[PDB]
């Protein structure tokens, strides 16, 4: 009977071996904030995203199970200041502390914002949309330890080009990782 | 209207808290004072399992104390043989984050569930000898946390709608509800009569549930954060809890009131998860520091550190003949003690 | 009507908890420690066994 | 002109030791962890393999210097021949891994999302065998025509092609970093790291192929022989190249240098 | 049990000068971030103020900036809320809210529609 | 006399 069962063990890791292939050539995606699976594929390459619309408003306990995904997706539209709390909290996460965040700000203002009468980047809406991405980023390169980054985006046409984008810095994010591992970056 | 309702109730709780304290004669420490200590327990590793690809989430034994099923969040479902670290079985899932699983008593079925709201039941024996989903189970409007099979035919569940749930397998319906939580029910732990069991919760709560009329007959508050693991002592008078404040802390069901806390100084992260030994006299607890550690639950002063995970130890499990513990953690390896 | 079915069911569940029947905690405490004693010879990680009956040597 | 036997015997032991604890450290991980580390245990197989072939030559020659002679002219050169051909194959099987390190290294960053569907644990192992088999023949072939051939000839252009190899990518690598720090900072290490390994590299290996450079190009100039002779010298800095190898590579991950 | 019970608020005229109070019990009050939440008459839960487990870092909305004061006493316990300047605006149920684990720096979940850690909140006409 | 040496290549041979 050790003759079977060291058989069924052969055939069980011949099929984990093949598995295993496919599971590190697929890159797995988050999309929190707004707009499940669905499996696209740009260039040969295969990404796998997630919408976890379905859950109730408290966070913090199925929020750590996507620890090992390479980047998180989020969308953005007071507010505003409830997506800047969304997103400082989850970037000082004990977890989610080497994800990357691919932001999309999808809209394309003194009374909720005071320090906006004294910054300086018509021109009136891109100082708007500049003073909107510089929060963003004010909050992410504050406690990063050059682990994670943000790439922040302005999207609001019909999203002909939205999918080049995560492409482009789902590369930077793996060739950034590399870099500094091999002590270069 | 609201304010007499709320008067009330903080009479009420007045009231409970001043009937718990008339009942506080002496303390667990006093009385296990005189006990000889348990000493230095030290484990070694028998086996390491290694076949997943991601982070483990879950682990159960079965009840011959040989096979064990592990879940991972890479879509996968793996039966091992602990003796010789075979594999039996191997099920892919459609849903890749999974959170539990669970052995049927019996054997022969094995469940598991997470982010997609549903339990699944699958039929080992079958009769063509592929493991094929028997059943799935859909009522839950938030992601699974536990399951534990009270026979071949019934199946308690907790979700993180704040409710807890048991079923029928052969309609796949629901026989009754527990609502009584006011967070994400975390964990929970069959009596061995399986007659009652125990919740815990994100509102830094536990909860008895009677299984056979579904009401709730007692509450016990002492943690100060989210519970994240619950089990039941030996005899089923008494149940431990683990939570985020970094403590453990052990709870009587007749007395209705916390007996025992395990805290240290130096430990400032959350249990993950709570075991007991075969006799009630070690408990052991898996932490996020990525090592268990072993308590003397009488005396309540630590008699051994399980280290060797390098990742956050997610599940741990003892045997029905109590002759090793089982470990699994977020490294993806599976380490058997002795 | 919002929010006061709730304050009904929580002053019944506090109501039909608070008369139930409790024993001191020495009772509890004796009893958990002669439950400990008289099964610490069947614990194999309390007294570990001889490597001839451990089934993971 | 003559080396101590100390020296030899010296760094034997403790690139021994170092390689391997790499070794051992690797295995007490994940057995199968990645193309990365499978390159850095064939590495360190040739560094102990180089140690071990001149340390046992080393005692060889002090065993025989003066008295009790083993064979008269027979035996001693089969001997000879032996080490000779051991330490040959063990040099080209270490700068053949020292570059497959470096390509590996290349197409990680430069092809990161098809990475993993172009370089399989199957492929690693069927480039790392073919690398060892085609340096033991090598070894073999230019050790038997060692004697007047031009397997000299055919023995530094190989090096000085590899060298190239690692210069250049290496390079092009630190290049495309500093251009991530300029889209950073708008919001030295690389450098450091780049020098330490290229200037390791020459600076340990280059010796000893100029002078093959030089016994064939003019091997009677007074000043061509004042460098052929600290041939000794330069067998030294390879071993030195062999004890440093795992420091620079190996000792410098995270997860190995966690594991002892 | 974790309870936090607030007092202090009523009605005002604009332009006055208001201290809500915040009495916690049942944990451990320094290892753990505190904040100041709101609910106006009409819409949802609004994050007001946070202070951290010492009292060194202090965040305010951007409403508020300027015009409230958050401060924390450790020995006795309790949290507030110096309102002065205060608007018709201003008019809400005020709740006092505490992080949902000891010692992180990130505080998830604080204004949920059922939240387990925060009071029973005190109203403020203006 | 075949003596040996330390390697191959030490001396123009
Ligand atoms: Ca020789």
């Amino acid at each position: 009977e050790e003759k079977a069962q060291r058989e069924a063990n052969k055939k069980i890791e011949k099929q984990l071996q093949k598995d295993k292939q496919v599971y590190r050539a697929t890159h797995r995606l988050l999309l929190l904030g707004a707009g499940f699976e669905t499996k696209f594929q740009v260039d040969k390459v295969n990404f796998h995203m997630f919408d976890v619309g379905g859950q109730r408003d408290e966070r913090r306990k199925w929020i750590q199970c996507f620890n090992d995904v390479t980047a998180i997706i989020f969308v953005v539209a007071n507010r505003l200041q409830e997506a800047l709390n969304l997103f400082k909290s989850i970037w000082n996460n004990r977890w989610l502390r080497t994800i990357s965040v691919i932001l999309f700000l999808n809209k394309q203002i003194e009374d909720y914002f005071p320090e906006f009468a004294r910054y300086t980047t018509d021109p009136r809406v891109t100082r708007a949309k500049y003073f909107i991405r510089d929060e963003f980023l004010r909050i992410s390169t504050a406690s990063g330890d050059g682990r994670h980054y943000c790439y922040p985006h302005f999207t609001c046409a019909v999203d002909t080009e939205n999918i080049r984008r995560v492409f482009n810095d789902c590369r930077d994010i793996i060739q950034r990782m590399h870099l500094r591992q091999y002590e270069l970056l | 209207e609201l304010d007499q309702l709320r008067q009330e109730a903080e009479q009420l709780k007045n009231q409970i808290r001043d009937a718990r304290k008339a009942c506080a004669d002496a303390t667990l420490s006093q009385i296990t004072n005189n006990i000889d200590p348990v000493g230095r327990i030290q484990m070694r590793t028998r086996r390491t399992l290694r076949g997943h690809l991601a982070k483990i989430y879950a682990m159960h034994w079965g009840t011959d104390s040989r096979l064990l099923v592990s879940a991972s969040q890479d879509g996968k479902l793996i039966i091992w043989d602990s003796y010789t670290t075979n594999k039996v079985h191997a099920i892919p899932l459609r849903s890749s984050w999974v959170m539990t699983c669970a052995y049927a008593p019996s054997g022969n079925y094995v469940a598991c569930g997470g982010l997609d709201n549903i339990c699944s039941i699958y039929n080992l024996k079958t009769r063509e000898g592929n493991v094929r989903v028997s059943r799935e189970l859909a009522g839950h409007t938030g992601y699974l946390s536990c399951c534990r099979f009270l026979d071949d035919n019934q199946i308690v569940t907790s979700s993180g709608d704040t409710t807890c749930a048991l079923w029928d397998i052969e309609t796949g319906q629901q026989t009754t509800t527990f609502t009584g939580h006011t967070g994400d029910v975390m964990s929970l732990s069959l009596a061995p009569d399986t007659r009652l069991f125990v919740s815990g919760a994100c509102d830094a709560s536990a909860k008895l549930w009677d299984v056979r009329e579904g009401m709730c007959r007692q509450t016990f508050t002492g943690h100060e954060s989210d519970i994240n693991a619950i089990c039941f002592f030996p005899n089923g008078n008494a149940f431990a809890t683990g939570s985020d404040d970094a403590t453990c802390r052990l709870f009587d069901l007749r007395a209705d009131q916390e007996l025992m806390t395990y805290s240290h100084d130096n430990i400032i992260c959350g249990i993950t998860s709570v075991s007991f030994s075969k006799s009630g006299r070690l408990l052991l607890a898996g932490y996020d520091d990525f090592n268990c550690n072993v308590w003397d639950a009488l005396k309540a002063d630590r008699a051994g550190v399980l280290a060797g995970h390098d990742n956050r130890v997610s599940c741990l499990g003892v045997t029905d003949d109590g002759m090793a513990v089982a470990t699994g953690s977020w490294d993806s390896f599976l380490k058997i003690w002795n | 009507t919002a929010s006061i079915a709730q304050a009904r069911k929580l002053v019944e569940q506090l109501k039909m908890e608070a008369n139930i029947d409790r024993i001191k905690v020495s009772k509890a405490a004796a009893d958990l420690m002669a439950y400990c004693e008289a099964h610490a010879k069947e614990d194999p990680l309390l007294t570990p066994v001889p490597a001839s009956e451990n089934p993971f040597r | 002109v003559f080396i101590k036997p100390e020296v030899f015997l010296s760094l034997g032991i403790v690139s021994l030791l170092e390689n391997i604890l790499v070794i051992l450290a690797v295995v007490r991980n994940g057995n199968l962890h990645s193309p990365m580390y499978f390159f850095l245990c064939s590495l360190a197989v040739a560094d102990m393999l180089v140690s071990v072939s001149n340390a046992l030559e080393t005692i060889m020659i002090a065993i025989v210097h003066s008295d009790y002679l083993t064979f008269e002219d027979q035996f001693i050169q089969h001997m000879d021949n032996i080490f000779d051909s051991m330490i040959c194959i063990s040099l080209v099987a270490s700068i053949c891994n020292l570059l497959a390190i470096a390509v590996d290294r290349y197409v990680t960053i430069f092809y990161a999302l098809r990475y993993h569907s172009i370089m399989t644990v199957r492929k690693a192992l069927t480039l790392i065998v073919a690398i060892w088999v085609c340096c033991g023949v090598c070894g073999v072939v230019f050790i038997v025509y060692s004697e007047s051939k031009m397997v000299i000839v055919c023995l530094i252009t190989m090096f000085f092609a590899m060298m190239l190899l690692m210069g250049t990518l290496y390079v092009h690598m630190f290049l495309f970093a500093r251009l991530h720090v300029k889209r950073i900072a708008a919001l030295m290490k690389g450098a450091v790291t780049i020098t330490i390994l290229l200037g390791v590299f020459i600076f340990c290996w280059a010796p000893f192929f100029l002078h093959l450079v030089l016994i064939i190009t003019c091997p009677t100039n007074p000043y061509c022989i004042c460098y052929t002779a600290h041939f000794n010298t330069y067998l030294v800095l390879i071993m030195c190249n062999s004890v440093i190898d795992p420091l620079i590579y190996a000792f410098r991950s995270l997860e190995l240098r966690n594991t002892f | 049990q974790v309870q936090l019970q607030e007092s202090g608020g009523g009605l005002v005229q604009p332009g006055g000068s208001l201290r809500l109070s915040c009495a916690a019990s049942g944990f451990t009050f320094s290892n753990y971030k505190m904040n100041w939440v709101r609910q106006a008459p009409g819409k949802g839960l609004e994050w007001v103020s946070d202070i951290s487990q010492s009292g060194a870092s202090i965040s305010y909305t951007g409403s508020v900036k300027g015009r409230f004061t958050i401060s924390r006493d450790n020995a006795k316990n309790t949290l507030y809320l110096q309102m002065n300047s205060l608007k018709p605006e201003d008019t809400a149920v005020y709740y006092c809210a505490r992080c949902p684990a000891p010692f992180t720096r990130d505080c998830f979940d604080v204004t949920s529609t059922t939240y387990a850690y925060r009071g029973q909140g005190t109203q403020v006409t203006v | 006399s075949y003596s040996m040496e330390h390697f191959r290549w030490g001396k123009p041979v």
